[PDB]
DNA sequence: GTACCTACGGCT
DNA sequence: TGTGCGGT
DNA sequence: AGCCGTAGGTACACCGCACA
């Protein structure tokens, strides 16, 4: 009961890095998510708060993510989940918000007493097939409760998203990208392993912000993509145009990622009132629902407006860096990846899915064939199985004499104690066959895909496609030079 | 004021200010208004009853000198409605028994320290839909449309049609006696 | 429209305010004892199944529940007021098995909601009982997407076992709790005399008894507050004068006044030593201990009379304290100021309505169940041709209405039996269903006994009351001295 | 925010830093109040090893416990002026738990070496299967706990002040790479 | 992670 | 030195 | 006075890392 005060530092000190890296503040590289973010989606998932269905009470949603999933403040959970349903913030939402989820001039959400929320439809690609052991289930926190370790991630979340997180020892800056790109890349990688980082960039421009704006040059993207680390420079979109009485203003309609829009307008409005800048006669935030971002600087009469727009880049975030940090768990372990490892990464992780799910479906297909093999040989011999069933003084007589007599199994014979009489009418009997028909057919569809590596492959391939034409979309943010 | 989100011009005429209970309503408000002629000032809550609060209370409590300072209009006998800074002043308060409450707050507080301004016509009554809990349970899109858009919009001209009667009514709704708003009460509810 | 007049708006939105504060949160209704948000929570609990016999349930996730499905107000009204219910120091009868840190004498608050557990106490079930067998109405949640009851069954008399305090528009209530026993005691004197007088009431109900114990000064008080439902209610802490060696004495207070803040009563007294304005204490100490209970130490100066100085502290601070009675709850959707024996009456009517209700129900289940059985017996003692006649059928609405021509059923009969499963047909079932419909046939005679017998209805309400008495009647706590 | 002791005898006295209100309440229902005094702080304390002076000795936690404790720090450290002979870090049995133990652990290193030095510095082991002290009862954490006759509390020893110096600069300190190195080398994932 | 206002009646 | 975001 | 208990609101700290 004494303890050396350098040993207690050291394994405390390490218990609380190991935890934040592996279970906080960084991204898994298979399905892009952190443990909060996860368990929001898994629980949205399990109350079944799918895109068709009607939005459900935030309070609610965070109260039952706290209580099976994650021992940790309703603030943090619904921050987290708040973020997900920001178009601003998110290149694809995960989540679908109701009410006031904050903006981008750094309003908060409103009390999640007043919001609800469901998921948005490409979430239902990440969770899709989570149900088919595809990815392996955990005890929860308090061994009352599964949660999955990872999601099927049917689209490569972690790049499509990106993620930023701070931990202990390393952080990670993970910038997102187009989802129509990241899928080219991905079936580009399909078909060569050997693929080279400038090869995948054929597909995968650059970054893509939920925000729009430009990037400058390929510089830091590549060193980015080679290396996992590069600087990116970011600029607004912003044009010069007249207004007037041979007058002229500088008009801002896309801010760079992450920037907050009151704070940048405020900044300028500083360096105007410490004249730190010449030139500026009015600042003016109209932005509006209807007409999308809209920051007006108005120039002073005959002065350089392009000297101005310049200057305002070089002192205010009207120009902003991206400091990419590409880090994530792989193998539970942090680890500094390039584009290729995040691709390969992600690509290993699809067809391990599609794979369990083959082998999951043809395992309870099999079973289910085996159900109706007993009805049909129930119906085949219809007065006979009532004789043996009639007969006998209990269920577990029943059961052994069903067994017995018709070399049944006994879940057969179990299933066939359990048929409604219903289901003796003409359709019902018809069903039976038709199931099984299908079924068998099935059954055929999914060993070829288990006996031929290719055409397990090209099934990922098909499916990428089918939500890259579904869900991707056309790249916002513009690559200058 | 901190919280005020002023408009774009400064044309009294054309300028119209929405108070809200706070700033889950407020963000909603923020994002769905027309910038240029609507400024929004969240309100902390239930606000303080001047009818039943003192001088000293009520020139000290935060909400109400918000409310003063972003009229710019003075109170009391030194009230100059030439120099209100928006000529409609929009109670927006949430669907909901306590939005009522609040309402009636409000209006106790303009009728006391700022008759003219309801005199004048300046006072408007907003009406979101029922059904939500609060503004912030609504698209900022939603709030414009069916509440702050002047072309579908209803706002309700407050009218000042006897004020002896007003001055009785605030006095007894308001005020510190219990028994004759029990009474009020009494006489007036149906319980159906 | 357009326009609205001020003197209008103001009367009608205040009017709208006030009778909703009235009838939908802060009075107590006089059949469950609860207001909105009690039932809620207590209601959320029973529909989440968190009942004694099961674990703890996180609070953050009983209260968002609640929120969703039937309170649409804030999160920390609800937690406070489950909270409460699950205190010890507050609640009579504590309605809420809490697991965690759930505040103190001493004003503590709970713990976040984060950390904290619960679920029903073994009385609630009693408030719940038979709500599922149509005792009581239900009404469409806020939103219309659930349903929610309009009052609990109730099988004891909670209004008045736990108290109630509320402060509305217009008016405010405050209830002071009850012995279970007592009160349980006076509903039975009452049920075999309507005419009994509030005098006589009192030989089963002494008066209050508070969580908290304490004493009461004299019986006039209660007398008035149970004639009127109004009346000053004295509280005096328990205190007892001790020797402390060496010649010195101190005073020590082991029981203090309901709803009294244990802490906030200490820094008074030290007020008053401070400022001067009482003589001869020296100490002043709380040793209050989950082992030794509640003690608070008031040393006295050597030769200074222990007594004076204690009746200084009765008058000077809330060691005494008065429970002002105002006897406001909900009768028929309104308030009223009810006397003792109003709000017994309104409680046993509710009692006998719950019976009654359950008994139709019983009764309409059985009924339906004995209908169901006599399909079966003819589907049993016809399989062969039952069987025959659903094989030679292409749909079962063909199937269903061969059936009901064939063999003389109902469209329910019909569907139960090809509902039926092939495991019903083994050789005991037969038997089993005879059995069984023997049995409901007895069942329903009794429930129809009960139902022509008004005698034999309000003697099931005083055997169930009893046996809930022997259950839960606990001793009084609160010392009555006359005076 | 402190809740004091009864008795006012440094030897017999024990005050013990708890995780939050939460915490708190549970603790001051549970202790033996003649001799246990409680602090609630709020959440994570300061890193002294990377602030300074000026924030640390303005920072509301650090005066409270200062103030507590009764000593004062640095050179003007009294360890005859200690208010209680054991001084009990309590934290909620976690990883963030462990993460305010070592703040705790860094402030009274660098401010009040000798506190340690002379064994006045103790770490309670509260149950592992509550995510937070606010989960339990106060009879719970009385006997598991805080009672004198069945806790298991560890006295903190100072084995070798250059090897302490170094752990503290190298996991508290503002050089990220070594805190990246220590961790790689040590990780067992 | 917590502390505080307000309405309401009664006593790079 | 302020700010991106999961934690107390 | 300020306390009781359901209601309407919401504001400030701490850790960790890496950018300009
Ligand atoms: O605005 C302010 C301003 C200042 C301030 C100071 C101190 C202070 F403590 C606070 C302050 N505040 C707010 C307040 C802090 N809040 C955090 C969130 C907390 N919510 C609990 C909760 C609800 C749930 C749930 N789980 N947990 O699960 C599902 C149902 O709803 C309630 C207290
Ligand atoms: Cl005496
Ligand atoms: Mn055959
Ligand atoms: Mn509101
Ligand atoms: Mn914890």
């Amino acid at each position: 009961n004494e303890r050396n005060i350098t040993s207690e530092m050291r394994e405390s000190f390490l218990d609380y890095a190991m935890s934040v890296i592996v279970a906080r503040a960084l991204p898994d590289v298979r399905d892009g998510l952190k443990p909060v973010h996860r368990r929001i989606l898994y629980g949205l998932n399990e109350q079944g708060m799918t895109p068709d269905k009607s939005y459900k009470k935030s309070a609610r949603i965070v109260g039952d993510v706290m209580g099976k999933y994650h021992p940790h403040g309703d603030s943090s959970i619904y921050e987290a989940m708040v973020r997900m349903a920001q178009d601003f913030s998110y290149r694809y939402p995960l989540v679908d918000g109701q009410g006031n989820f904050g903006s981008m001039d750094g309003d908060g959400a409103a009390a999640m007493r007043f919001t609800e929320a469901r998921m948005t439809k490409i979430t239902l690609e990440l969770l899709r097939d989570i149900n088919k052991d595809t990815i392996d289930f955990i005890d929860n926190y308090d061994g009352n409760e599964r949660e999955p370790s990872v999601l099927p991630a049917r689209f490569p979340n972690l790049l499509a998203n990106g993620a930023s997180g701070i931990a202990v020892g390393m952080a990670t800056n993970i910038p997102p990208h187009n989802l129509t790109e990241l899928i080219n890349g991905v079936l580009s990688l399909s078909k060569n392993p050997d693929i080279s980082i400038a090869e995948l960039m054929e597909d995968i421009e650059g970054p893509d912000f939920p925000t729009a704006g430009l990037i400058l040059g390929k510089s830091g993207i590549r060193r980015a993509y080679e290396t996992g680390r590069g600087s990116i420079q970011m600029r607004s979109r912003a044009v010069i145009e007249e207004r007037g009485g041979g007058r002229q203003r500088i008009v801002v309609t896309e801010i760079p990622f992450q920037v907050n829009k009151a704070r940048m307008i405020e900044k300028i409005a500083e360096l105007v009132r410490d004249k730190k800048i010449d030139g500026i006669t009015d600042l003016r935030d109209e932005t509006s629902l209807r007409t999308g971002v809209r920051v007006v600087i108005d120039v002073r009469k005959d002065a350089n407006a392009s000297v101005i727009l310049n200057n305002l880049y070089k002192q205010t975030p009207l120009q902003t860096s991206f400091g990419v940090n590409m880090i994530a768990l792989v193998n539970g372990r942090p680890k500094l990846i390039n584009l290729k490892e995040a691709l390969v990464h992600y690509l290993e992780h699809q067809k391990t899915v599609v794979r369990r799910r083959t082998q999951y479906n043809l395992r309870k297909a099999k079973d289910r064939a085996h159900i109706l093999e007993g009805l049909r040989i129930a119906l085949d011999h219809i007065d006979e199985i009532i004789s043996t069933i009639r007969e006998s003084d209990t269920d577990k007589v029943a059961m052994e004499s069903l067994q017995q007599r018709f070399k049944l199994s006994e879940k057969q014979a179990q299933a066939i104690l359990d048929m409604r009489l219903r289901r003796l009418t003409g359709l019902e009997r018809d069903k039976i066959e038709a199931e099984y028909n299908e079924l068998l057919n099935y059954i055929s569809e999914l060993e070829t895909i288990l006996a031929d590596e290719e055409v397990l492959l090209q099934l990922v391939r098909d499916e990428l496609t089918e939500i890259r034409d579904r869900f991707g979309d056309d790249r916002r943010t513009e690559i200058q030079l | 004021p901190g919280k005020l989100a002023d408009c774009s011009s400064k044309s009294p005429e054309e300028c119209e200010i929405f108070l809200v209970e706070g700033d889950s309503a407020g963000g909603s408000t923020k994002s769905g208004r027309d910038s240029r002629t609507q400024a929004i000032l969240p309100l902390r809550g239930k606000i303080l009853n001047v009818e039943k609060a003192r001088l000293d209370r009520i020139l000290n409590n935060n909400e109400i000198r918000q409310m003063i300072t972003a009229f710019g209009t003075g109170i009391g006998g030194d009230f100059d409605l030439a120099k209100a800074r928006y000529h409609k002043i929009v109670i927006m308060t949430d669907a909901d028994v306590d939005g009522a409450h609040i309402r009636t707050l409000l209006l106790t507080f303009f009728y006391r320290f700022m008759r003219p301004l309801i005199e004048a016509g300046y006072v408007y009554i907003a009406q979101p839909p029922t059904g939500y809990k609060g503004l912030g349970e609504m698209n900022a899109d939603q709030l414009w449309e069916t509440t702050m858009n002047p072309e579908h919009r209803a706002l309700l001209q407050v009218k000042l049609e006897d004020a002896i009667e007003a001055d009785q009514t605030f006095e007894m709704l308001m005020g510190d006696v219990v028994e004759n708003r029990r009474q009020f009460i009494e006489d007036n509810a149906v319980y159906a």
